[PDB]
Order: structure tokens, then sequence, then C-alpha cells
């Protein structure tokens, strides 16, 4: 409703670096807000794409940002009669970033890893890896829970059980208030997908450079399965957290599995022990129901509600025809211990191939009316197909079925304007929460400032 | 807290088979590798092998292949080490080990398990008083505990009364039976004036004999 | 009647009252006789027959070629829709009816491009293409004298994690880690352009062999897209039925899956098969969505046939419903005939006739009465089912114009989905009179130069 | 298996 | 198997000192080494892993260093508990292999042994045996050699020695030698002697006695 579309702020990164693929707000020890941006195709030391992270200070004019430097050198360790190897080439560092406290977490989902023992090997596979940084102290650390030293032969003998060689840990990342990092690894367990969790504090204290294979006792990974419904479901394609059981001591996880059950798609709500509480199934095959998930209380009943994106959902139209436009599903949490019912609201895209529902960002209370609002992205939507972001306001009855505002892309075609969103943070400290919109296609980030309501 | 409680001391005969255990406390054995290490006085430390309790795969030093067998039952959260066709050389203290963070390290150790391989059956100690020969300023007496098995034996002078100024020497295996000796020093005006008694106890045979030192 | 009681001021208004109204522009009209009345009432008042302005909604044909008995031979001079063009004329709020006939012509040319899964899992499914070209020309010969058959192959996007990338030998031989050997992984490759030489098909197939990759879902959809948009290369003929047969034993990758290989760029629906006959965008572009696949298939007029194994028949039976006009066949070792399957599919394909309207003006609204099977009329229906090749159907149509549009000359088309031929309806809106073309602007009869005398009455000129 | 194999 | 040559075998030092142990390997091991500590009469404790990284809980006065085939553990400002056994272990290859070990002992001024010979007791003698004991108490350094003589001539068969760890509150060592003959064989001879040889004196310390005499 009251985001300022006239006077935006632009941050830009290196050409072809996909600067803006992922972003997030970041407060230092003093509460000073800065933007953290991921550029997964930024050139490394050998003029080869390794990815990179940028930490942008708030500035009404924006501009260029300094790099949050990480180690980008491939590592080797000859230990226990084995050879451990990390391969960072085309790893996609910054394919996802999240900030918690004064710590930043940037993940390279396609960082490869291999082990050699004589004439055998584990296989060179994308286990992924996360890089943790504390900008103020200069502290650094890593977390790569899917690394292993089992040889190829073993997996074959065991019928490829608990095979975590393709996890791509960090595909999606979230952090609980308590400070537990939760990584979505859609490739884990031979493409079933898995979740890995570990306390940030413990990740730091247990890490040392050069070791490559170390233990994090407090870590917790989800489980494998023999059920074909889970096969190639990419469990952990997207992740989120919230409160969905009434017990405020426990934190619940929300996992998207966009191709679950033969591309039907689904999203499940679990406890910290990966026990399923609810499961919402897709409405249509290949719609990619679960591509994105958001958690926030939109009707002001104190209970977190769920939002699910299906960016490829095809809408039924005249003469028995279907039009790929995308869709968002709202699920309101019922009072007390009850199952989430049918969707309370179905928001559907308008532009063909617009991919409405590709991203969904909680804005907090944008207009300050007492109900939380959200933003929904259609990266290839708008009459010009350049990208569009639609704001929907909260209300006692959930959400408004029509958008309160529509942000058209300030960039040129192909920018993927809206592929990443982040809100609910007041970056200019004017009392109103703001929105940052990434357009990796254009290697830029647009900042929208919320202003006092005009009407 | 990580703690490895190994089994109690074992005492077996040559040719027998013993099975040591290493229960985990404050964590799940399945977490990391579990190595077994052998220690001897002269030969020092020797790596036997290791096991991943999660999958049950094991690695051994080719020296112990056949003699040592490492296993693990995640149910009881315990790892085991079985030794067969035992001999005198197998007499050693064994330690189970696991890394802290580094997958391949050796950071946490169990308290240890003493193993002794002998045929000698339970025998009572023969205590002998050692009085000097027939002058100086200070005098030194002694006690000789000879021919007992197995260890240990608690020796005391005057039932613990005389504590300071005493030297009890480590036991020594005299061909399948242990021997031990202890001295004690005082002034010439203290002996034989003040009576001194050698008090030895052997819990195994349940015998606590006492011998008063007699001057010649 | 409503014509007189409406109190019209001009001829143009008179006709807008009702389709059964007429205007009289006669000079010698009685004192208070209404110019706007039924044609019978006007002639009853000694009105000059020529002064009568009474347009009649008609509908005559312009092109009426007869339906072809055989679709064989000729240079595609076949007619399967009659008539091919008609001129429609309507007056305000009126409506006229017309009819169209459609025939599923016998012996129509057929193209059959075969898209073959050659992933490692397809070792035990190769049996089905062994002597295909011949076994495919035999049962088809009985439905067409002009058949062309082509062949293409696919596996998956050749990139990690789909592709094995270690050891170095695993690249040239994906089966390196086993005792056996196989082809290096490839996305999609065109093999044989649509040809009538069946032995070319047979001989090409014999030279094919499987590859191998990691994940069960394969990149068949990438291939379906290219086989569709690469016309000149596949060789689809302008005037032929296009059959695209898709065989596989496994699930399929879909849009947004590519992200697991760092691929995020949406499929652009463009051709990317070069002179080397390989899909070059295989590793830089995401798989296509069903929506996009549907768009292109419809555009190039391709009929997709899912000839998959019984273990995934339900999966693809569900996809075929999101892609209208798609048929599925069970690829087993026991059926009517596993690969007459294609004949049975073509049968299902040409067992329906559904009309489609393009460029229909906002003012016009159409209705349909279908006549299928044996002169059985089904109202409000514009599609037929349960047809055989050689059967003819007909539809009664009614265009109901609403009011009178600004543009008097419009035209729309009625074409059966999947058909080459169509019916062009050239509409003409007649809401005026010939006397208007001979008016008197600034006439001396009308308020002394402040009016325009047309059709007998005086009209307030422009500017008032 | 769960992969590309017969 | 990779050999681990650890040196020195031992060293006598005082508190507050900054000593350094070294460990050589038969080949490179890319900082895949670990340092251990074993306090007297107790289990092992991890000090260092992967060359330089301290095990959680270990004091910062400890530090591991080196690279290739040569590494060194250093203890800045020795503490009272630091006096113990230390070993190095390589896990670059299987089987894992340890060093010989290094024992840190408390240094002090030298001290002469307090020799004391003891003939067999009446009881033992009637039992058909005869043991002559020779205690050598409180002396420094630990190096020392005992020699038994019967009728002036050396005797090596039937001797059992035993040493004590460096005593706590005086930092000295003690020794116990025991020559065990048969009753009969013991009576074949008259004189019995034990000679202690320590750096404290260039001339050996002697203590004798005569059977059938007192
Ligand atoms: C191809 O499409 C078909 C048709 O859509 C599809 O078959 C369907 O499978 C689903 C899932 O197995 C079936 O749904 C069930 O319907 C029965 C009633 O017949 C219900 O009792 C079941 O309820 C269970 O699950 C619910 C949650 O989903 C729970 O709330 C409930 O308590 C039960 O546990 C269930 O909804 C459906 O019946 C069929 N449809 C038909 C017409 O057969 C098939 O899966 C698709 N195939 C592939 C591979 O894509
Ligand atoms: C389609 O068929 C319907 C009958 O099902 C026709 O409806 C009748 O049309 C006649 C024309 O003379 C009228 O007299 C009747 O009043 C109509 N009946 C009903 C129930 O509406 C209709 O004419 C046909 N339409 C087309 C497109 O030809
Ligand atoms: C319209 O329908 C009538 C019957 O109601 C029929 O006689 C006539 O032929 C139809 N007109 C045309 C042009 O098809
Ligand atoms: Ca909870
Ligand atoms: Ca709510
Ligand atoms: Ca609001
Ligand atoms: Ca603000
Ligand atoms: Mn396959
Ligand atoms: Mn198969
Ligand atoms: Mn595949």
């Amino acid at each position: 409703l009251n985001l300022d579309p006239v006077q935006l702020t632009f941050y830009a990164g290196p050409n072809g670096s996909q600067f803006g693929f992922s972003l997030d707000f970041h407060k230092d020890s003093h509460g000073r807000v800065a933007i953290v941006v991921g550029a997964p195709r930024t050139l490394g030391p050998s003029q080869e794409e390794t990815g990179g992270v940028f930490l942008c200070p708030w500035r009404a004019e924006g501009g260029q940002c300094p790099s949050l430097l990480f180690d980008l050198r491939d590592e080797t360790r000859n230990v226990g009669s084995q050879t451990l190897q990390t391969f960072k080439a085309r790893q996609g560092l910054g394919a996802s970033v999240v900030s918690w406290s004064d710590v930043i977490v940037a993940c390279a989902p396609w960082q490869h890893w291999n082990v050699l023992e004589k004439t055998e090997e584990a296989e060179k596979t994308p286990v992924g890896s996360c890089f943790l940084a504390q900008p103020e102290s200069g502290r650094r650390a890593e977390y790569s829970p899917c690394r292993g030293n089992t040889l190829s032969r073993i997996y074959v003998e065991n019928d490829f059980s608990w095979d975590k060689r393709y996890c791509e840990a960090g595909f999606s990342s979230v952090v609980t208030q308590a400070g537990e990092l939760v990584l979505g690894a859609p490739g884990g367990y031979y493409f079933l997908g898995l979740l890995a969790q570990a306390p940030v504090a413990d990740i730091f204290s247990s890490y040392r450079p050069g070791i490559l294979l170390w233990h994090v006792s407090s870590q917790s990974l989800s489980f494998d399965s023999s059920n074909p419904e889970y096969f190639d479901g990419y469990w952990g394609y997207s992740v989120a957290v919230g409160e969905f059981d009434g017990d405020l001591n426990t934190t619940e996880y929300v996992v998207g599995a966009p191709t679950w059950s033969w591309t039907l798609g689904a999203v499940e709500i679990l406890d910290s022990y990966y026990q399923r509480l609810h499961r919402l199934r897709g409405e249509q095959m290949a719609s990619y129901f679960g591509h994105s998930v958001a958690v926030t209380d939109v009707n002001g009943d104190g209970r977190h509600d769920l939002l699910v994106g299906a960016p490829l959902y095809m809408e039924s139209r005249a003469d028995r025809k279907l039009a790929e436009v995308g869709r968002v599903y709202l699920f309101l949490q019922p009072r007390g211990p009850h199952a989430l019912g049918a969707p309370s609201l179905l928001l559907t895209g308008t532009q063909l191939y617009g991919r409405f529902g590709s991203a969904i960002a909680p804005l907090g209370d944008l207009d300050r009316d007492g109900y939380n609002d959200i933003a929904v992205a259609a990266p290839y939507g708008g009459p010009s197909g350049r990208g569009q972001v639609l704001v929907f306001l909260g209300q006692s009855e959930g959400l408004r079925s029509r958008p309160s505002q529509v942000l058209d892309s300030p960039f040129p075609t192909g920018s993927a304007f809206g592929f990443s969103l982040r809100g609910a943070v007041d970056i200019d400290d004017n009392g109103y929460p703001d929105l940052i919109v990434g357009a990796y296609g254009a290697n830029q980030v647009a900042v929208y400032r919320a202003q006092p309501v005009v009407k | 807290e990580v703690q490895l409680q190994q089994s109690g001391a074992e005492l077996v005969k040559p040719g027998a088979s013993v099975k040591l255990s290493c229960t985990a406390s404050g964590f799940n054995i399945k977490d990391t590798y579990v190595h077994w290490v052998k220690q001897r006085p002269e030969q020092g430390l020797e790596w036997i092998g290791r096991i991943d309790p999660a999958n049950g795969y094991t690695k051994y030093d080719p020296k112990f292949q056949g003699k040592a067998t490492i296993t693990a039952d995640t149910s009881s959260n315990t790892a085991y080490l079985q030794l067969s066709s035992l001999t005198s050389e197998d007499t050693a203290v064994y330690y189970c080990v696991r890394p802290l963070y580094d997958y391949y390290a050796m950071d946490y150790w169990g308290q240890g398990t003493s193993v002794t391989v002998s045929s000698a059956k339970t025998t009572a100690p023969s205590v002998y008083p050692l009085a000097p020969v027939c002058t100086g300023s200070s005098v030194t007496l002694g006690c000789l505990v000879k021919g007992y098995f197995p260890e240990p034996v608690t020796l005391t002078w005057n039932s613990g009364s005389l504590s300071s100024g005493v030297h009890t020497f480590p036991a020594v295996l005299q061909s399948d039976l242990y021997t031990l000796s202890s001295s004690v020093t005082v002034t010439s005006s203290t002996w034989p004036s003040q009576s001194i008694t050698c008090n030895v106890a052997h819990p195994a045979s349940s015998t606590k004999v006492d011998k008063k030192i007699e001057p010649r | 009647n409503i014509c007189t009681t409406r109190g019209v001021s001009s001829c143009q208004q008179c006709l807008a009252v009702s389709p059964m109204c007429a205007w009289c522009s006669d000079e010698a009209l009685p004192l208070g006789s209404p110019r706007c009345d039924l044609k019978e009432n006007l002639l009853k008042d000694n009105c000059a027959p020529e002064s009568i302005e009474f347009p009649v909604s008609e509908a005559r044909v312009l092109e009426d070629r007869p339906l072809s008995d055989k679709g064989s031979g000729d240079s595609s001079q076949v007619t399967q829709v009659s008539p091919q063009r008609i001129a429609l004329r309507l007056r305000p709020d009126d409506s006229k009816n017309f009819s169209i006939q459609v025939r599923q012509v016998e012996d129509y040319p057929v193209d059959i491009y075969y898209l073959m899964d050659l992933s490692y899992s397809m070792k035990d499914d190769l049996w089905s293409i062994q002597n295909l070209g011949t076994k495919l020309a035999t049962q088809m010969r009985k439905l067409t004298s002009n058949l062309r058959i082509g062949f293409g192959a696919f596996v998956d996007k050749p990139v990690s994690p789909y592709m094995y990338i270690s050891p170095p030998e695993a690249l040239e031989n994906p089966c390196y880690d086993m005792k056996t050997t196989c082809l290096p992984m490839f996305g999609y490759k065109h093999v044989l352009t649509l040809t009538d030489q069946v032995t070319r098909f047979n001989e090409e197939v014999k030279k094919q062999s499987v590859s191998r990759n990691r994940d069960a879902p394969e990149g068949g959809f990438d291939a379906i897209m290219q086989a569709t948009v690469c016309d000149e290369k596949i060789g689809w003929r302008n005037d032929a039925s296009h059959l695209l047969v898709f065989t596989t034993d496994a699930k399929t990758h879909i849009a947004l899956d590519g992200r697991l290989a760092g691929i995020v760029q949406p499929n652009d629906g463009q051709c990317h098969v070069g002179s080397d006959n390989h899909y070059s965008a295989s590793t830089t572009m995401d798989y296509p969505s069903l929506g996009l696949m549907t768009e292109k298939l419809s555009q190039k007029n391709i009929n997709l046939i899912f000839a998959v194994t019984e273990n995934v028949v339900n999966l693809y039976q569900n996809y075929s419903e999101l892609i209208p006009g798609t048929t599925v066949g069970v690829l087993s070792m026991d059926s009517s005939n596993v690969l007459q399957l294609i004949v049975d599919a073509y049968g299902k394909i040409r067992s329906k006739v559904e009309l489609e309207v393009r460029d229909l003006p906002e003012e016009l609204s159409l209705s349909f009465n279908a006549t299928c099977l044996n002169n059985e009329v089904i109202p409000g229906l514009k599609s037929c089912m349960g047809l055989k090749i050689g059967d003819t159907v007909s539809f009664s149509i009614e265009a109901k114009v609403r009011g009178c549009p600004q543009e008097k000359e419009k035209s729309f088309t009625i074409k059966p989905v999947g058909f080459k031929d169509s019916l062009i309806v050239q509409v003409t809106f007649d809401c005026d009179c010939a006397c208007q073309a001979q008016a008197e602007p600034n006439s001396h009869r009308c308020n002394n130069g402040n009016g325009t005398f047309e059709c007998g009455v005086c009209r307030c000129g422009p500017g008032w | 298996g769960r992969g590309d194999s017969p | 198997d990779i050999l681990m040559t650890q040196s020195p075998s031992s060293m006598s030092v005082s508190l507050g000192d900054t000593v350094s142990i070294t460990c050589h390997a038969s080949q490179g091991i890319s900082s895949n080494i670990g340092w251990l500590q074993q306090k007297p009469g107790k289990s092992f404790m991890g000090l260092i892993y992967y060359g330089t990284n301290l095990v959680d809980g270990v004091p910062s006065r400890f530090s591991g260093s080196g690279s290739g085939a040569d590494y060194s553990l250093t203890i800045s400002s020795l503490d009272s508990e630091d006096f113990a056994d230390y070993y190095c272990v390589q896990y670059a290859q299987l089987p894992y292999t340890f060093g010989g070990g290094t024992k840190l002992e408390i240094k002090r001024a030298d001290a002469a042994p307090t020799v004391s010979i003891f003939p067999p007791s009446s009881e033992q003698l009637t039992s058909g045996g005869a043991s002559v004991v020779c205690f050598l108490n409180n002396f420094y350094p630990k190096d020392i050699n005992v020699k038994w003589k019967i009728d002036g001539s050396e005797r090596q068969n039937g001797v059992l020695n035993s040493w004590t760890d460096q005593d706590s509150k005086d930092s000295t060592y003690s020794m116990s030698s025991t020559l065990t003959l048969t009753k009969d064989e013991y009576e074949r001879h008259n004189s019995y002697t034990c000679e202690a040889t320590h750096k404290t004196s260039t001339s050996p310390i002697v203590k004798s006695f005569n059977r059938n005499e007192c």
C-alpha cells in the first residue's frame, strides 16, 4: 500500500555475478541495519565462478558494496589413509543467505566433495556447504553435514541407503530465534531431500580450518525413507520456521517438497525431531506447490499462518484450456490443537508464465493497521513480463483478495525482478518496515521504503 | 559430558578368551569412531584397531589380526574388544578412544582396563621381617612379601600409625607369583625401643598377617 | 406495434428498434402516417415500393468446395471443411443461421517422429524398437499410403548431479564403475529426419545404444520441446498429421527442477538443435513447463503420444490431462499389440471433431447444434466423439449480433482443432439506408439551412 | 533402485 | 607402518620453565598429529589434535607446532601437574602409531643413596629359601646401578630389582634389589655384598655382612 515507488535505492554488483539472487537484512551489535546480498556466480581467484557475498550499508543512494570475504581455495587433506577433497568451482556461494544476530550465513549448494582411497572413491558429488561469518569480529566457520568418507562400493552394497552425497546442503536456509541453523538439502538421500540442523554457536566452536571432516554432536539430520511417494520430491527445496503446536518452548519446521508424490508437490510441518504434524498436498501436478513457503500471522489472532507458493499452477479458463500463471495458498492456524484445513484463500496470477507465487515475503505491518501484510513475486509477470511484486494486506479474515499495491520492475526484461524478497525490517528507522527486492538477472537490488500512509 | 566407562580389571588363564567393554556416557556411541589401544610398560602404546558403531565396519593393525575382534552394540551403547588364545604378552592395559571433533583424532580416552594372563592360582603371601645386622644415627627396617597372586596387597606399618618415612616398592612378577618389599626409617633411639610391626593384607586369599620386627 | 410507438426520428433509428421494422422515405406520405412501421403497413398506405427501406439478414456461401473422398495424392488440395467461406449479413439485434460440415478424410498423410528414452534403465525396454520401422509401417499402411517416420533420442541434462563426473573415465564411459560400457551422456539428439525410407529407420535404430545417469527422472521434456520447435530439422510436413511418440520407463523432470544443477534460466521455447544434431541449451536452460509445452504442440499442430511402461502409466495419464489432446499407450509385453499402440492412438486421435472459433467480435455470440453418429442432433454441443476415419459430421450455427457495432466489416474463422482447413465467415453489419448516401446537408427544407434532409425527414445537422 | 537403472 | 621417533625420552626441569618436546616421522604427515598426556597412575588426556589445535579444556600454555615430518609440543611456564608422561600419535595413515614417550621429572640437587643390606629372616630360612634385600633410598638423579657379590665375586642370577617413582615432597627415587638363593646354596658361602654406583661418588657405595657372624 504505502511503499514508495518513486524514490527507490539501488545496489549493484559485478556483471554476470547474479548479484541479488538471495538477500537479507542484517543488524550489527549496535542494531545498525545493513543488507546482505548473494552473488552465486561472482568470479573467484582463478577467474572461475565460485560465488560471493556482499554486505551493503544502508544509503539512500545505494551503489557498490564491499565483499564479505570467504576462503575460495579448494582444499585437500591426506588423513587416515584417505584423501579428502573439496571443490569450490561453480559452487554457487551466495545461492542463499540468512542473517541471525550479528552472524551471517551464506551457502554454496553445489560445492563438490570427493574422497580417494587407493583406486576407489566416494564419487565427486555436490554435498554443498555453508560459510558462517561474524563481520564485526572477523570470525569465520563452516558447516557441511553431508560430507562423508564412505566409498562408492559401500553404498552399492547397502542399496544406496542414507546416501547424502548429493544433499546440496544450503539450497534453502533458515535460522530459529534460539539460533539453530536449519539447512534444506533437496538432494539428500538420493533426491528425497533432507534437513540438517545445528546450533550456530556449536558450528563455530567445533570448526577448525584444514580438518574438513569434523563432528557436530548437537547436530540433527532428518531421515531416509523407502516410500516411493517421497522419491525425487526435493524435500527441503524451501524452508521456514514458526509456532504451530501451542507449546512455545518447541519450534516447528516448515518444509517444502515441490515434486513430492510424483510431482503432486507438498509441504509438511514438523517438530524439531522431524516428526510430521501436518501435511498440505499440492492441488495440481507440476505446479511446483512448495516452491516457496512463508510463515506469519496475518489475521492478528497471535497464531502463525502458512503461505504456500505454486508458481507454475495452471489456471482453468474458457473452452477447457489452462494458463500457467502461478498461485498462492493461505492457511490460517486454527484455535488450539487442530489440523489446518482447506486453504482459506487462493491468490492466483494473471500474467501467463508470470510465475506468481515464486517468492512470498512477510512484510510485517506495512500500513500499521494492526494486521501483518505480505508481498508476492511474479518475476516474469506484469503487462510487460518484466517482473512484478504485489502487496496484500492482512485483515481479521486473513488477507485481502486484491493487492493494495503493485511494484513494477524498474529493470529491463529478464532481470528476474522479485525472484528474492525480504521485508519486515525498518532499514531507514522511520517507524515503517521496508522491502528489498532482488533482480539477479540485472545483478541489482532495489530497496523500497515504506512511508506514512497517504489516504 | 563425554565419558568412556571401560569394564573392570580382568584376570584370565593362557589360552582363554576375554571380552572387554567400553560403555559411552553423555553421548551416543554411534556418533564417532571407536579405537582400541594397548599399553605396556616397555613396549609402550600400540594401536589395535577401530570401529564405526553406526555401520559396524572395522579396521585392525595387521599385527592383531586374528587375536583382536572389535564389535559394538548401539542398543547398550557399548563397544567391545575380544581377545582370543591369550598369552603372557597379552598382559597389558587397554584403552578405548574416540575423537573430539576431527574424525580421525584420538582425544577422549576411557579410564583403562587392566588385563593379566597367568596360570598361577590364588596364593597367600609369605611375609618376612627384615631386621638389620649387628650402630649409626638412624636405623632402617623392612618387610618382604613374597610369593602371592594375584595383586594387589595393601601394606602398612603399625597399622597405618607410621606413615611418613616409608618406601613401599612396586610389586614384581617372580615367575608367575608376585613379590613386594617395603622399608622404613627412624632414629636409633626409636628402635628397638618402640615396637614396629609390618601389617600386610591380601584381599584375594582373605589373609591379613602381621610380623613384628625382631633385632638380631 | 413497437415500431410506431417508439417515436423514432430517423431511418437509422427505425431499423434499430427491431429486425422486423421498415422505413419509408416517400415524399408523398399522408399527414400523420408513421414512417416506421411493418413492411405490410407501409405498402397499405400507398407507399412507393422503392421508398421502402427494409434490410434482410441473409447468409450466402462464397466458396463451397466439395469434401474430398480421398486425402491421398494431390499437392494438398484436400478439402475437409465445407463450405470454406460464407458472407454473413445482419441487422441490429437480429440473427441468422448457417451450417458447416467436417470430414475425417481417409488416407491422410502421417508423420511419426519417435522420441526415444535411451537412459540406462531402458536396457530392458529396447526390445520395443528392435525392428520398429517395419513393424511401424505395416499396421500403418492400412490407414495411409503416405507415411514418414523419424527418430530422436534423449537421456538428461549432462551435468552434475544428474551426470557422473568421476573418475575422468566415467565421462567417456558412464558405466565405467561396472564391468560394462556405454555411451557418454547426452541431453537430446536428433537422429533421423522424417522419411519414407523405413529401412533407414531400422538401420539407424540398430546403431543406437543406451547411456547412463544418476537420477531416475529423465530429461525427456527438453526433447519434446525441441522436436516441436525444430521444424526444418525434424521434417514435419505442412499438410500431414503429426504424431510425436514419447517412450520412457521412468518419471520425468519438469520446470524448476533444473535448479538442482544451478540452472535457473526459464526455457525459451526456441530451437537450439544445431548442425551437430544436439540440444545445445541442455545445460544452460531449465526444462519446459507443461504450459509452454502445450503452447508449442498446439502451434506446430503436433499430437503427443505417451507410450510409457505400465509402472508409470498413471503418472503420464495424469500429465496427458494437463496437456489436452494427448493420448497414452501402455508399453508392455502383452496387449492388443504393444506398438500397434501407435495405430490405436492415431485411431483415438481421429475419433473426435471439436470446433474452435477465432476472432469472434464482441457483438456476436454463436450457438451450436452438433449432428454426430446417425443424424442424431445434440443441442448446445460443438464437438463430436466416437468417430472413425472417413466419417462426416455437421453443425448448425446461429450468430446473434447484439446492437450495432462501429465497424461494419468484420470477419472471424471457425476451424476444427487440429485441422488444416477452416470456414471464414465474412460478416457485414447493415444498420443504414441507401438514402443516407444521398442526403441534403444544410437543406433548404430544414429550419432554413440549419438541418440535413435525408430519408424524408429533417435531421439536426452537426454542431447542434 | 531409486536411480536410473532397470 | 610410520615410525614415530619421540625425543627426548625424559628431562629434569623445574616449575615456570618453557620446555619443548619433539616428534619425528619416517615420512610427512601434513599436521595429522596428536599430543597426549598421562598423569602418573591415571588415564590419558588429549592435548592437541591436527598439529596445533587444543582439545577443549586444555590450558593455553600448551601449544603444538611444526610441519612435514617434524613437530613439537611446547609448555610455557611449567605447572605442578605438568610433570607427567607425554606421547605423540600420527593418524595420517593406518595403522596409527605412537611415539616412545617423554617423562617430565622434577629437577633438584643430587643426593647419595642410603644403602641398607638385610640378611634372610629366621622364618624364610626354615622354609628352605634365603633372600638378601638391599634398599637404596632417597637419591638423585634416578640413574643408578646395583651389583651383588657372594664371597667377593659378582652374582647376576636370581636378582629382582624395583624402583619407586619420584617421591612427591622430596623429589627423590628409591630402589629395592633382592637376591634370592636356596637355603642350601646360601650356606655354601659366607660373605654377601651389594655395591651401589651413583654419580654422587666416583667410588661405589658398599654394604656387606657375614653369615654365621654378627
Ligand atoms: C493420477 O491422478 C489420480 C486422480 O487424481 C490419482 O489418484 C488419486 O490418488 C489419491 C491419493 O492416493 C486418492 O485420494 C484418496 O481418496 C480417498 C477416497 O477415495 C481418500 O479416502 C483418501 O484420503 C486419505 O488421504 C487424505 C489426505 O490426502 C487423508 O485426509 C485421509 O484421512 C486419508 O488418509 C485420499 O484422499 C484419490 O482417490 C485418487 N483418485 C482417483 C480418482 O482414483 C493418482 O494418484 C495420480 N497418479 C499419479 C502417479 O500421478
Ligand atoms: C439448436 O437446436 C435447438 C433445439 O434443441 C433449436 O431450438 C429451437 O429452434 C427453433 C427454430 O425454429 C425454435 O422455433 C424453437 O423455439 C427452439 N426451441 C428451443 C427449446 O429453444 C435451435 O433452433 C437450434 N439452434 C441452431 C444453432 O440451429
Ligand atoms: C437455418 O435453419 C433452417 C431451419 O430452421 C434451415 O431450413 C436453413 O437451411 C438454415 N439456414 C442455413 C443458411 O443453413
Ligand atoms: Ca512449538
Ligand atoms: Ca493467524
Ligand atoms: Ca497491515
Ligand atoms: Ca522504513
Ligand atoms: Mn532411465
Ligand atoms: Mn526399464
Ligand atoms: Mn535422470
